[PDB]
RNA sequence: GGCUGGGAAGGCCCGGCGGGGAAGGUGGCUCGGCCGAGUGUUACAGCCCCCCCGGCAGCAGCACUCGCCGAAUCCCGGGGC
RNA sequence: CUGCGGGAUGAACCGAACGCCGGGUUAAGGCGCCCGAUGCCGACGCUCAUCAGACCCCAGAAAAGGUGUUGGUUGAUAUAGA
RNA sequence: GAGCCUCGGUUGGCCUCGGAUAGCCGGUCCCCCGCGGGGUCCGGUGCGGAGUGCCCUUCGUCCUGGGAAACGGGGCGCGGCCGGAGAGGCGGCCGCCCCCUCGCCCGUCACGCACGCCGUUCGUGGGGAACCUGGCGCUAAACCAUUCGUAGACGACCUGCU
């Protein structure tokens, strides 16, 4: 039932370490818990690094197992891994989680108001609807 | 402002250890359904050390001797006390703060209850180990009142199941008529997903 | 001895000169060590073991640490090892899967370690020598020579269990 | 050490249809409907093909121990495909040398009362698992008939009818009696 | 015309296995369990409220019956967030795993 | 600042030499709609990798943080007690 | 004739020796709770005990065995088919 | 309304079962069972956005003067229908009177502006004891003494007496 796999070209998203958030593929696997490295197109160079601080997603690029950097620069181009990578909804999840981070008081303020008007609309709307379903039962 | 667990699918010393912590600092802390609790390692080594611990008494007088709590949740409670300083007056107090329970009580079988990820099962043990359930294990040293419980837990997890099915009538409501009403929240949604919202 | 991130060093010494013999022969060894002060002491040891030089009838020539030639490329190393036991020593042969001939040694002490219980001090490092997909004996490293490798992690036990402590929803295990 | 792959597949016919609810396999054919609960064991149940021809088990990263679950997976599958389309028949012979075994089925087949064991006075209602049932063997003088879809439950009616006539304080090398399992088939040979 | 204070647990003194010195305390931060996040209460007023029998004066107000013990964040205390601090007099020891305010006003930011 | 007057790496690559994984190829077989996917066999390179001949600024113990020792070859600023 | 930190407990062990205090840092030892500190997104392996194991002095075990499991050494045969 | 003692605090979350080599949400064209449940199939997410890495509420007041949204709220608002028994001790659903224009964006001023200085801001009409207003209901039992022996060292125990 499994859906992902360490495949050689296999994008991975790294959870914590130097590279924290960064992009990077596969090349080729050295160990039970670790595996040859290389991010060109997300500024990672070329080292080992373990299974445990990476996160794979669903983006596989075919290149030989141990190209010289440049061949999977030159596919990761022609995927365009970047692109896609900030079409998903994981990207989108992730940039969500630092405009949060990054925002200021004055914008905690703003989001207090729209919050409080949205929700009061909703709600009324919610109920609303509820009496009208009751009605339509009855 | 009160600590309301579930204690199924946790370990006994993962979970009594946070909780000792917890209640020292002052903290309120209930534990629900103690029959969950379970022991690594197969059902017959902590039978063993229960009936271990069972012979011991004291030989004079048996009634001054230790005292042997068949119930799961007073189980807990002594493997808790055996990580607080009990005879200083501070862990007294703290204790007195520790409430537990055997199945959900009425009182809380109407709120949210957390669970320790440091504490479980499935985190702290292997999937090929061999564990042993606390209820099982009370119920063959003494407990009496396993199948009360569980007639009760039942009765819980229906109404329980109801309570869900409202919930999730009126979530589907609601999210049909955020829909409905899209266009007069619009400038109220762009702001919110603005700073990290809706998305 | 302990041990750490171990770095390999080329020391070479030579007897100090006398009257006798005015030109010694100059001897060289592989030493992987922390530091090049054991290194230093390692190299003494091995040489009096095998040879009739001391540290104070001898002088240390040039000692210095050996960068790996290609740090980006995975290789099969094969350490022929010579460690005590509680009993009698013995005479063992290892292969491993490392980037480095120094990471190659250092997960040879750890394995050694682990499996024979056997401290650093007791082993003696006689040959390391990296070898190609062939010639290897270990089928664990041989499981890896596959240019078509698929696995998957099954069970991703969640890390971060003391991050916030406290929480309504169970984990998960599937990825 | 650590296998990084281990599989191993069944070819079920087409006359089974197969499912799996996860990792619990659910069997159905001509005789009837079994299911068996594959919790507990840790690999990756995979059914793959048009038509659910074949079976695959797999397991990442498992070491020896782990490893022999692979193929007795593999093996209880078979056995439940067989009984669900063949079945399993199980014949057993009672052998004694002075008094006659007298076995009688009392419901249908479940209860089976064992007299004359020995002289014995007593006698023995032994109750076998649900899905089996036993009957008295013709075309021989004293045989029993065990019958049902899943083989766990045979085999076990047949130890518990062959662990009731056990002979007590005497030398077992000498007094030969008792009903012991003669022929290990099924139901129908095809 | 709301709290301006963070909340925080007196743990208990400065001490060791058998010895304790009671000139410092040490603080529970709620929300900060990492030698990292401390950066930002370091210098920062902590004060422990309480009340007792007498009225004593209130600053900008009526007599009360609130007594308080004002002090001082010093530094961080082992990789957890705790927060050793400091009083101009030793706390009781009655206020162990009891509220302490930690003000937000040696700003520095 | 030194080192192997750092080791590798990055870019345009050019004129070659051999060897090995075993591939836009062939092919016994298997799974789906000539193609897609999985295995083996001799196996050149249009997927590549490695050594030998040689040469360009593009380097720098490099904020693409792959692993050193450091300070008349070293100075500035800020925070807390 | 000697207090102090650690070894739960303590003559001789480990560290270290004493005026009354404030701040900082260590030794020997430790960092799930008692109990100060790993609440590191620690690293690599080994181990299932129906008598598991868990740190000088020290508070307990031997010879002999085990296809239980994990590594090493030697020796043969296997497409002329084990 | 004062009047003594004792303290904790400084927004809440009103909830499925659950598995981890898997799970969450709908429609369910289809089938079965008692508006709902179960199954097949299909469609969306899964390092969880139907995320506790979360949700809910704003934490200045008042005047009038506009737009968007809108019949919402309150008077411990008054009367009926229920759910809840594990240790219920809380809520849900309906009738009638009066009052207010509360949420979001901008105009418009005024609120001891106490001239920099700390326990501000609440759950709280907190909990325990003694005294000042009214409406609705109350009338004792226990023990000693006596008596009896199914009881007994003495206490205690079983009994009787307008
Ligand atoms: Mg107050």
């Amino acid at each position: 039932v499994f859906r992902r796999f360490v495949e050689v070209g296999r994008v991975a998203y790294v959870s914590f370490g130097p590279h924290a958030g960064k992009l990077v593929a596969i090349v080729d696997v050295i160990d039970q818990n670790r595996a040859l490295v290389d991010g060109p197109c997300t500024r990672v160079r070329r080292q080992a690094m373990p299974f445990k601080c990476m996160q794979l997603t669903d983006f596989i690029l075919k290149f030989p197992h141990s190209a010289r950097q440049k061949y999977v620069r030159k596919a990761w181009e022609k995927a365009d891994i970047n692109t896609k990578w900030a079409a998903t909804r994981w990207a989108k999840k992730i940039e969500a989680r630092e405009r949060k981070a990054k925002m200021t008081d004055f914008d905690r303020y703003k989001v207090m108001k729209a919050k409080k008007m949205r929700n009061r609309i909703i709600k009324n709307e919610v109920k609303k609807l509820q009496r009208a379903a009751l009605l339509k039962a009855s | 402002q009160v600590l309301v667990l579930d204690g199924r699918g946790h370990l006994l010393g993962r979970l009594a250890a946070i909780v000792a912590k917890q209640v020292l600092l002052g903290r309120k802390v209930v534990v629900v359904r103690c029959e969950g609790i379970n022991i690594s390692g197969n059902f017959y080594r902590n039978k063993l050390k229960y009936l271990a611990f069972l012979r011991k008494r004291m030989n004079t007088n048996p009634s001054r001797g230790p005292y042997h709590f068949r119930a799961p949740s007073r189980i807990f409670w002594r493997t808790v006390r055996g990580m607080l300083p009990h005879k200083t007056k501070r862990g007294q107090a703290a204790l007195d703060r520790l409430k537990v329970f055997d199945g959900i009580p009425p009182p809380y079988d109407k709120k949210k209850r957390m669970v320790v990820p440091a504490a479980l099962k499935v985190v702290r043990l292997k999937p090929t180990r061999k564990f042993a359930y606390l209820g099982r294990l009370a119920h063959e040293v003494g407990w009496k009142y396993q199948a009360v419980t569980a007639t009760l837990e039942e009765k819980r997890k229906e109404k329980a199941k109801i309570h869900y099915r409202k919930k999730k009538q009126l979530m589907r409501l609601r999210k049909q008529a955020e829909k409905n009403v899209e266009k007069k929240i619009d400038r109220f949604t762009e702001v919110l997903k603005t700073h990290g919202f809706l998305v | 001895k302990a041990s750490g991130t171990l770095r390999e060093y080329k020391v070479v010494g030579r007897c100090l000169p006398t009257p006798k013999c005015r030109t010694p022969p100059l001897y060289r060894m592989r030493i992987f060590a922390p530091n090049h002060v054991v290194a230093k002491s390692r190299f003494w040891y091995f040489v009096s073991q095998l040879k009739k030089m001391k540290k104070s009838s001898g002088e240390i020539v040039y000692c210095g640490q050996v960068f790996e030639k290609s740090p980006l490329r995975v290789k099969n190393f094969g350490i022929w090892l010579r460690y005590d036991s509680r009993s009698g020593t013995h005479n063992m042969y290892r292969e491993y899967r490392d980037l480095t001939t120094a990471g190659a040694v250092t997960q040879c002490y750890r394995d050694m370690g682990a499996r024979h219980r056997a401290r650093a001090h007791s082993i003696q490092i006689m040959k390391v020598e990296e070898i190609a997909a062939s010639k290897c004996r270990r089928p664990a490293v041989k499981q890896f020579h596959d240019s078509k490798i698929k696995f998957p992690l099954p069970h991703r036990v969640l890390r971060r269990q003391h991050k916030p402590r406290f929480t309504t929803k169970r984990p998960n295990t599937f990825f | 050490m650590k296998t990084i792959l281990s599989n191993q597949t069944v070819d079920i016919p087409e006359n089974v249809d197969i499912s799996l609810k996860g990792r619990t396999v659910i069997v159905k054919g001509p005789r009837g409907t079994l299911r068996r609960d594959f919790n507990h064991i840790n690999v990756e149940l995979s059914l793959l093909g048009k038509k659910k021809k074949r079976l695959r088990v797999d397991k990442w990263w498992g070491n020896r121990k782990e490893l022999a679950t692979v193929r007795t997976i593999c093996s209880h599958v078979q056995n439940m495909i067989k009984g669900v389309t063949l079945g399993f028949r199980y014949k057993m012979r009672s052998v004694y040398a002075h008094f006659p075994i007298n076995v009688v089925i009392q419901e249908n087949g479940s209860l089976v009362e064992i007299r004359n064991f020995l002289g014995e006075k007593y006698i023995r209602r032994v109750r076998m698992r649900p899905g089996v049932a036993c009957s008295v063997s013709q075309a021989q003088k004293d045989e029993l008939v065990l019958e049902g879809n899943d083989i766990e439950l045979v085999s076990n009616s047949a130890a518990l009818i062959q662990q009731a006539t056990t002979v007590k304080n005497k030398d077992i090398r000498k007094f030969l009696d008792g009903i012991y399992v003669s022929e290990k088939g099924t139901v129908q040979q095809a | 015309s709301g709290r301006l204070w963070c909340k925080a647990i007196f743990a208990g003194y400065k001490r060791g296995l058998r010895n304790q010195r009671e000139h410092t305390a040490l603080l529970k931060i709620e929300g900060v369990y990492a030698r990292d996040e401390t950066e930002f209460y370091l210098g920062k007023r902590c004060a422990y409220v309480y009340k007792a029998k007498n009225n004593t004066v209130t600053p900008g107000g009526k007599p009360n019956k609130t007594r308080v013990i004002w002090g001082k964040v010093t530094r961080a205390h082992g990789n957890s967030g705790m927060v050793r601090a400091k009083f101009r007099s030793n706390l009781p020891a009655k206020a162990i795993g009891h509220r302490i305010r930690v003000m937000l006003y040696p700003s520095r930011i």
